[PDB]
């Protein structure tokens, strides 16, 4: 009984070339949503560049009032000593942000990408 | 071994030899040494017997804790220093570490404990292998990083191969144990004059290897192992005598010879830096060399031990060995101290 | 430096020392050489994530390749001591010592 | 106590390193270096390589499995030490252990240290990047471009591979 | 909430192996022209709460020269690793969304041989021991193809996400470009799985009952429905690797019902395979794997890298 | 050489398809008019951001807004 | 964090169901059901001696082909390059290399088992 | 070393664009088309400063020019452009593909009331030219001298004075 | 024995690796690129023992900017000052350092 050799080679070539055109034509099209996105990723991006930027000075500022207040009674000390002998803006540290913030803060900040599901 | 396999793993023998002297990046060494290690241990596996497969596994313990101290070298490099440059090391530790990857590599002592071992259990062939085309990589990557090598840790490894390797040859009565020996002082004198000129160490290490291929290559075109065995050679070629007179007083570093050549321009090179106790000690110390080597003449060439009845037959039979470059090399290793201004070439 | 990289060479000695003092059996200390590998390879990688250079990334994939392919030849140098004598025990191998 | 969860993983791998590094038996190596290697894709998953700590833990899963045939094939005794056999497993176990949880409680107290190098005693959260890679995670980046980039090292692999099988073949034939 | 999410996901997959016990008794009968169970509930739906009830209240038998620390921490890591394989399962919205959930499944079904290893190993019988080491037997044969042929079927999907492969099957299933793929994965998840004709482990005609001979009732259980769980999870994970449903954002339930029925279609074929072959031998396992399988999978890897770059069909990492 | 192939299809058949898939995958990509699609896509994928350049003056291929006709065009692409 | 949570309920009650499995019944202990199984009679020798691995260059071959699924594994990132001529001839390379090796195994009998 | 130079916190406040994610990458296309300028501007200040306190005034302008984008979305268009970030809000991975119908209705409702065009597949990814007054920065890097190179050599080779002078070789 | 064959025939074996500043896939930076760039820009051709002393301050910077040691111990500094005037009760943290603060965006 079944068929012949050939045929199920024919059958099972034949769904190859069916499954690789139609993989053709939808990877194509998702190449062009993914294209989509990223320009909509980029056009978002000096936005949220801008806000980054007040975003980091903002805690580095506020990190700065509140050095001076602790850094008192400490003798010889300088507030915001920078550690670096160029004058150049250094991409800050996550210690130099969130070095004073509660332990919530710090975890949703430096494992929170990582640790989401 | 099926001989397209035995070229393929000689051919990465000498691959991985090539990728540490060619290569740039920390990463292309260590690759370099893996492949060199992995591929010379059927090498050294050829015969099948119990002492190859302990002298394999001597080896491969040996290499690989060397390979692991090479490699933290590295990481502590890339940690100090952000990159991965073969050039000097950033940090003290990653210099120790390293220094002592390439000793163990070189089986310069303390870390010595493996030569003679290692050497003894494997063919002549693969013993020449070992002692001379294995000198090669850490020899490089100790050319490459000599800005950084702490001078008193060279010195000790230096020194301490000198009198060990010199005290280690005077007890022996197997050629293999005796040219692992000869090794062992040999890398002592290379690497003494590592931070002073590189350039002598690489003269030492040409040199040496040319009276050790030299040896290893009289040693097996004459089949002999033991002391007791190449005192037949008198019997048998008596030439071959000659040869390993001329190249044993050449390696003990007795004018007007080759062998001569390294040890002189190496203490020619510590005296302009002030050193004039260390290659003392280290000309002193290479009178044992000389002694062992004095015994194999004493054994083979100025003396004629009894021989059996059986050497009668051998008497009408020709060589019909390769005996590949060996009047080149005894040359070579004899007759080249009015050459010794070619050294300059090695700058 | 930071903390992690102090337990990371720690665990790099630790295994050190497992390997550089043999318990007269070779297959404890074949693992001692893969625990090596692996703290190479956790406390490289550490660096190279830390510091973003990401085109070192690909580097402690091709050091864990070496890592078994250096460990399967020891396996296969295991093998053979295990067929010389019943055991791969380290002091079988001492006949070389004359 | 949870931004140090990382350097928590790190004492478990410790702790794994102690318990193989011992020697009690490869059995129990086999289990010590599978507990240090699945600690270890945990530590280097939190720096963002979950590509690169999932390797380290399959390949030592293989490379663990393939060692237990072997010692349960040739490295093979009557009576295994388990962990508290023999006294200098379980000497050396205990030493292991109690330097490590040493080293752990002067860098605590302290918040520095120094064995070699010195090292910090805060969480190592510190030290992480404040931004973002955008839509993609850059150690896949940097592994992906060992074929684009990375040819020679391709050529050095997998010819290291290649004979790899042909010295391990030329090894175990025995004459 | 996530801790509800977690016990609506295992305590129902905990259910699903019972039932299978009974779907795979019924459907073994009915195949040997005989019936299941239909005695303890309305036609054997309580049989599963029956063996669960003997189980448990049956006396363990640790045995005497068994190393008992293994031999109790090997069924407690096969039940966790057979419930910890379900987290990135997109049923279409997984419980744990991994960006390399693959690799995921792929590291833990590594991870899960240690319970079957350290069970054989920790109970000191000699039977128990040979049904040990066939099992590395049979993880160095699939192992080997597991690997290429998961690699080669995400050489279309662009990634290691799994519900990213809802939306790579969205036009087609992708069995129809890779039913060689297809036809050879499903006989490496037999061959992983240790079900018929790669059993080969609990080989009931060779060995009494292979690796947990020494395991009597209660830690004879999670050995029992581990290797149940493993198969569901198994052709769930074919389910979303080849026979990709429609997925409608607004009504996940009907993608739920149909890799369901996919699923149970899938787990009634692996009963009916280990209903109507016969079973290998664990080296003639070994030669199919690599003799067979390897080659054509490392061809096809060949055909599934070049592919993509050859018709402009690369597929998208995000 | 057809006689060694039915002779290695009648007994290997499997490492047959094997080195015709293998084959394929090696000479087919160079007989194609779309792996030049491949590069082309792979390059036009915007992953960083199109940094700006600072006019000078003269750059007539260059636009000042991306809605200008100058440029690089991705027609190409939703055509196909 | 909540893989963590997720892992440590799945091994909370996968040893919740192991400790009312041994404290729940009635334990009846004697040396005589607790000894090992040789089909009732009593087992000659311990089952600590060497088995024999038939399997071993395959073993050993194993770890040197489960790296290059740690080599071919990118390729789902290696084909999202831009410089894809030389990713597609490396790839191909790597799997060439595979294949040799195995043909090379095949040959020289190293896929057959011993004795 | 020296203090590290902050701006205040009244420096920093500016009228935030208070809105969700979704409803940026609704209005995402359209804001890369009518906001190109002073977007443009201030990452070429980005990217040339390479320090954000050089880029705060330009960055306002960002935070100038995003508001009164959406205020002209709110005044012409808030209905069709709530429905459409609602229907791009709902989903996972935020998908322009399952929300064409309200993106077409948003499209028609801003081309009929305000007369924007929709930027096609590939424009928003060009590289553009930005013509600013500011200066260009001489010195980025707050870099300093970069030391005297060693001396080449120069000069035609002579041969070597009384050969190698190597104790007695006289060649 | 350096026998550069790398630049005596003019391939690319391993020098894209050897760098942090190097070409980048996708034009990823390092953590510490502007740094490694003023290092290597300084000692460029001026030979290792003028490096070492004549660009000791940007190998400085470069190496401050990948351990981070300086900036940590600053950092530890600063939390146990911190703590301790907590401890005193002579301090006590503001709100934005707490939660109840309204963040930026
Ligand atoms: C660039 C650097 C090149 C460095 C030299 C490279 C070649 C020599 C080393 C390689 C080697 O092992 O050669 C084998 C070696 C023979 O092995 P053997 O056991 O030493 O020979 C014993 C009998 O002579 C075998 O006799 P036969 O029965 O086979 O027949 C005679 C044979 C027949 O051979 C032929 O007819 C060869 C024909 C093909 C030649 C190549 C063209 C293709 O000719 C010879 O053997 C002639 C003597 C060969 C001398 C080998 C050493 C040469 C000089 C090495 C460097 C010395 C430096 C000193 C510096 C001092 C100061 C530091 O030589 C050859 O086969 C041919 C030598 C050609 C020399 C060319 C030199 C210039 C190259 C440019
Ligand atoms: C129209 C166009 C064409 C016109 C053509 C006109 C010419 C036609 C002939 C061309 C062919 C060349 C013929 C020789 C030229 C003159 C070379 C010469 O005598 O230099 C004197 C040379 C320096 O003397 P000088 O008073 O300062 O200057 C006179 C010349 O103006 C020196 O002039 P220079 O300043 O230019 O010399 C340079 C430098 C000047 O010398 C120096 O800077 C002093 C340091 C030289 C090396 C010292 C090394 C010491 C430690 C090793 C000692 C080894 C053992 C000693 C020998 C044992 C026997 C093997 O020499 C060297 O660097 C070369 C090294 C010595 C080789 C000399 C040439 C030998 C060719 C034949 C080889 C036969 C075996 C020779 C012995 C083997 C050992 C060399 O004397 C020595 O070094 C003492 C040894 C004697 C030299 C070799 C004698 C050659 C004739 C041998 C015939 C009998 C052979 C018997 C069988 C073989 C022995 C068993
Ligand atoms: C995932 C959803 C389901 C998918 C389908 C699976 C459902 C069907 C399952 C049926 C029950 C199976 C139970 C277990 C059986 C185990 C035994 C077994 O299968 O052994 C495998 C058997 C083994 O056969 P064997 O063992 O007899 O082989 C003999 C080998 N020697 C001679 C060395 C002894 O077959 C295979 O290995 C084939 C695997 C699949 C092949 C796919 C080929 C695709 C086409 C290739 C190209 C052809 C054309 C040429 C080129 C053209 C180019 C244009
Ligand atoms: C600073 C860096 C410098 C780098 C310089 C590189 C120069 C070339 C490489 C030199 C390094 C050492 C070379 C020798 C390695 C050993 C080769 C070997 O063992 O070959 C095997 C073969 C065995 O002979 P057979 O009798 O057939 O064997 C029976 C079964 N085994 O044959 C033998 O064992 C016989 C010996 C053959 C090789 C000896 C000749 C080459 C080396 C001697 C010096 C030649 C002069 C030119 C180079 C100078 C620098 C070394
Ligand atoms: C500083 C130098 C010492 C550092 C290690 C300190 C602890 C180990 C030394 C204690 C002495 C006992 C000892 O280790 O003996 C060697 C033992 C092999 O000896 P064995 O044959 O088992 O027994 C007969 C002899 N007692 O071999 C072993 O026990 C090997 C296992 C060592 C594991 C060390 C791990 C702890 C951390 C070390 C530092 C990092
Ligand atoms: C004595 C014998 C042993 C007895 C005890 C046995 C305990 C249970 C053993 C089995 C479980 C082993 C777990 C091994 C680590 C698994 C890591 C994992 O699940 O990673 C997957 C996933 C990757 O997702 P990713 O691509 O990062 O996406 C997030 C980025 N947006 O990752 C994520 O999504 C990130 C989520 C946070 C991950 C935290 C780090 C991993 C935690 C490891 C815990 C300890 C593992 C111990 C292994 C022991 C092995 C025997
Ligand atoms: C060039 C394209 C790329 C090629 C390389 C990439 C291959 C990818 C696939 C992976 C292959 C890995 C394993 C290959 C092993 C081959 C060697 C081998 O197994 O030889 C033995 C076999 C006969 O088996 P036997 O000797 O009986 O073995 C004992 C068990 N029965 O011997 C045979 O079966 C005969 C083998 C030689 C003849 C095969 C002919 C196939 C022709 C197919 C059509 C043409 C395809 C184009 C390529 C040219 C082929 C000549």
């Amino acid at each position: 009984r079944g068929l012949s050799g050939y045929s199920m080679f024919a059958v099972g070539i034949g769904a190859l070339l069916f499954g690789y055109w139609s993989m053709m034509r939808w990877n194509r099209e998702r190449r062009r949503l993914q294209i989509e996105d990223f320009e909509a990723r980029i056009a978002l991006m000096p936005l949220l560049q801008a806000e980054k930027d007040r975003r980091v000075l903002q805690m580095l500022r506020e990190n700065l009032e509140e050095e001076a207040t602790i850094m008192k009674d400490v003798p010889g000390w300088k507030v915001g000593e920078s550690v670096f002998h160029t004058t150049r803006w250094v991409t800050p540290m996550m210690g130099e942000l969130y070095g004073l913030r509660t332990g919530e803060e710090i975890l949703s900040s430096t494992y929170g990408f990582i640790w989401y599901t | 071994m099926n001989p397209i396999i035995l070229i393929i793993i000689l051919m990465t023998v000498m691959l991985g030899t090539i990728i540490v002297m060619i290569s740039t990046h920390w990463l292309l060494i260590w690759i370099g040494f893996e492949m060199n290690m992995l591929a010379i241990i059927p090498i050294m596996m050829k015969k099948h017997n119990p002492r190859a497969t302990e002298a394999s596994t001597k080896y491969f313990l040996t290499q690989s804790t060397a390979s692991m101290l090479l490699m933290m070298a590295i990481i502590i490099n890339l940690m100090f220093s952000g990159q991965w440059t073969v050039m000097k090391l950033f940090n003290p530790m990653a210099s120790m570490l390293m220094t002592m990857a390439l000793a163990m590599k070189l089986g310069m002592a303390p870390f010595h404990f493996w030569v003679p071992e290692v050497t003894q259990g494997i063919p002549l062939s693969s013993g020449l292998i070992l002692l001379t085309w294995q000198k090669l990589a850490p020899m490089s990557v100790l050319y490459q990083i000599l800005p950084s090598i702490n001078l008193d840790l060279i010195l000790t490894l230096s020194i301490l191969s000198i009198t060990i390797g010199g005290w280690g040859g005077l007890n022996q009565t197997q050629l293999r144990k005796i040219m692992a020996y000869s090794s062992i002082a040999h890398m002592g004198w290379m690497t003494a004059v590592l931070l002073y000129n590189p350039t002598m160490t690489l003269l030492n290490l040409i040199i040496y290897i040319i009276m050790t291929s030299t040896m290893f290559t009289l040693f097996m075109a004459n089949s002999t192992t033991t002391t007791l065995s190449l005192s037949h050679t008198w019997n048998k070629a008596p030439i071959m005598t000659i040869l390993v007179l001329i190249t044993l007083l050449s390696m003990g570093g007795l004018p007007p010879l080759s062998g001569f050549m390294p040890k002189w321009m190496i203490i020619q090179e510590m005296t302009k830096n002030d050193s004039i106790i260390l290659p003392t000690l280290m000309a002193i110390t290479a009178l044992l060399n000389l002694y062992f080597y004095m015994r194999l003449t004493y054994s083979t060439a100025l003396t004629m031990f009894p021989s059996t009845n059986n050497m009668k037959m051998k008497w009408q039979f020709p060589t019909t060995k390769r005996m590949t470059l060996l009047p080149t090399m005894t040359v070579l290793s004899t007759m080249l101290l009015p050459l010794t201004p070619i050294l300059s070439i090695l700058e | 430096m930071s903390l992690v990289y102090m337990n990371i060479m720690m665990a790099f000695t630790v295994s050190l020392t497992g390997l550089l003092m043999y318990r007269s059996h070779l297959m404890s200390s074949l693992l001692c050489l893969e625990g090596m590998m692996l703290s190479l390879f956790i406390l490289a990688t550490l660096m190279i994530l830390n510091s973003h250079f990401t085109l070192a990334s690909m580097m402690p994939i091709i050091l864990l390749v070496f890592a078994a392919c250096e460990a399967a030849l020891g396996l296969s140098l295991l093998v053979m001591v295990s067929n010389t004598y019943g055991t791969d025990y380290v002091q079988n191998l001492n006949l070389l010592q004359c | 106590m949870m931004t140090y969860i990382v350097f928590i993983l790190s004492i478990i791998f410790v702790m794994g390193f102690v318990g193989f590094s011992s020697k009690p038996s490869p059995i129990y190596g086999g289990l010590g270096l599978i507990v240090s290697g699945g600690v270890g894709c945990g530590i280097v998953l939190n720096f963002g390589g979950s590509f690169l700590g999932l390797m380290v833990f399959l390949i030592y899963l293989g490379g663990m499995m393939v060692v237990f045939g072997y010692t349960t094939a040739m490295a093979t005794e009557q009576y295994p030490e388990v962990w508290v056999s023999n006294k200098v497993v379980l000497g050396t176990f205990i030493t292991g252990l109690l330097m490590e949880f040493l080293m752990v409680y002067y860098v605590l107290k302290d918040k520095e240290v120094e064995i070699v190098f010195k090292f910090n005693g805060m969480g190592d959260w510190v030290i992480y990047d404040t931004g973002d890679s955008g839509f993609f995670s850059e150690e896949a980046m940097g592994i992906a471009a060992l074929y684009s980039y990375g040819t020679w090292l391709v050529i050095v692999t997998g010819w290291s591979l290649l004979i790899g099988v042909v010295v391990i073949m030329e090894i175990t034939r025995g004459n | 909430m996530f801790m509800i999410n977690v016990l609506t996901l295992i305590i129902p997959i905990l259910l699903a192996v019972a039932f299978l016990t009974l779907v795979e008794r019924k459907v073994l009968g009915y195949m040997q022209f005989r019936k299941g169970p239909n005695v303890v509930g309305p036609y054997g739906l309580l049989q599963p709460i029956a063996d669960a009830i003997k189980l448990f209240i049956k006396e363990p038998l640790r045995p005497a020269t068994s190393s008992i620390s293994m031999f109790i921490l090997a069924p407690i890591l096969a039940l966790t690793l057979a419930l910890t394989m379900w987290i990135p399962l997109p049923m279409p919205y997984p419980l744990i969304n991994m960006n390399l959930g693959v690799l995921f499944m792929l590291a833990m079904s590594s991870l899960a041989v240690y319970s079957i290893l350290w069970s054989g190993w920790a109970s000191n019988s000699k039977y128990a021991l040979i049904g040990a080491l066939r099992a590395v037997a049979q993880t160095i044969s699939y192992e080997v193809t597991l690997a290429i042929i998961l690699l080669s079927v995400l050489l279309m999907n662009g990634s290691f996400t799994l519900s990213t492969l809802i939306i790579t099957q969205e036009q087609v299933w992708l069995i129809f470009p890779a039913w060689p793929l297809a036809m050879m994965w499903f006989i490496s998840t037999l061959a992983e799985t240790n079900r018929a004709p790669f059993d080969l482990t609990e080989g009931e005609s060779e060995l009494v009952s292979g690796f947990n001979v020494e395991y009597a009732a209660g830690p004879f259980a999670l050995f029992f429905m581990a290797e149940y769980a493993n198969i569901i999870m198994m052709n769930i994970f074919t389910t979303t690797l080849f026979l990709g449903a429609f997925h409608n954002p607004y009504m996940p339930e009907l993608y739920t019902i149909n890799f369901t029925i996919k699923s149970l279609l899938l787990s009634i074929t692996f009963l009916w395979i280990r209903a109507s072959y016969p079973r290998f031998r664990y080296d003639q396992l070994m030669h199919l794997l690599w003799k067979n399988f390897l080659p054509l999978t490392l061809a096809l890897c060949m055909w599934h890298v070049s592919l993509p770059i050859l018709l402009s069909s690369i597929p998208p990492q995000t | 050489v057809a006689a060694f192939l039915k002779n290695v299809w009648a007994k290997e058949p499997v490492l047959v398809a094997s080195f015709a898939i293998a084959g394929l995958a090696v000479i087919l990509p160079t007989l194609s008019p779309y792996t030049k699609y491949s590069l082309m896509i792979n390059r036009a994928t915007p992953y960083n951001y199109p940094v700006p350049l600072r006019d000078d003056g003269n750059m007539p291929d260059v636009p000042s807004h991306p809605q200008d006709p100058q440029g690089p065009s991705l027609e190409w692409l939703k055509r196909l | 964090m909540n893989l963590m949570i997720t892992l440590l309920t799945n091994f909370t009650l996968a040893t919740l169901l192991v400790t009312i499995a041994f404290w729940l019944p009635q334990l009846n202990v004697y040396s005589e059901k607790t000894s090992p199984y040789e089909c009732g009679f009593d087992p000659m020798g311990s089952a600590r001696l060497p088995f024999s691995m038939k399997f071993f260059l395959v073993a050993i071959t194993f770890l040197l082909f489960d790296l290059e699924i740690a080599l071919l594994l990118p390729l789902p990132w290696a084909s999202q390059t831009t410089n894809l001529n030389t990713m597609l001839t490396m790839a191909l390379l790597l799997i060439f290399l595979l294949a040799v090796s195995l043909a090379y195994e095949w040959t020289q009998k190293g896929l057959e088992w011993t004795e | 070393p020296g203090i590290v130079e902050l701006p205040s916190l009244e420096d920093l406040k500016v009228q935030e664009v208070k809105v969700s994610s979704s409803v940026l990458k609704a209005a995402a296309h359209h804001y890369g088309a009518q906001c190109d300028k002073p977007n443009k501007e201030f990452m070429l200040c980005r990217w040339e400063e390479k320090d954000p306190r050089r880029c705060l005034e330009e960055g306002k302008l960002v935070n100038q020019c995003a508001l009164e984008f959406f205020r002209q979305i709110k005044r012409h268009c808030a209905e069709p452009f709530t429905e459409y970030w609602t229907c791009i809000d709902y989903s996972g991975l935020q998908l322009f593909r399952r929300c064409r119908k309200e993106q077409a209705q948003f499209d028609k409702c801003v081309l009929d009331k305000l007369g924007w065009v929709r930027p096609d597949l590939g424009e928003l990814s060009k590289v553009t030219k930005v013509k600013t007054d500011r200066p260009l920065p001489e010195n980025p890097y707050h870099s300093r001298a970069r030391p005297e190179p060693n001396p080449e050599v120069e000069g035609d080779l002579k041969p070597a004075r009384h050969g190698s002078r190597l104790f007695f070789w006289t060649m | 024995p350096f026998f550069d064959v790398q630049k005596k025939l003019g391939v690319d074996l391993d020098h894209w690796m050897t760098i942090q500043s190097a070409e980048q896939p996708h034009r990823i930076p390092a953590r510490c690129h502007a740094f490694e760039k003023e290092w290597i820009e300084c000692a460029h051709g001026i030979g290792s023992i003028r490096a070492e002393k004549e660009c000791k301050i940007e190998f400085e910077d470069f190496r401050e900017c990948l351990l981070r040691q300086k900036t940590m111990k600053r950092l530890n500094a600063i939390k146990r000052q911190r703590d301790k005037l907590i401890k005193e009760g002579k301090y006590t943290p503001p709100p934005h350092h707490s939660g109840q603060e309204d963040l930026r965006p």
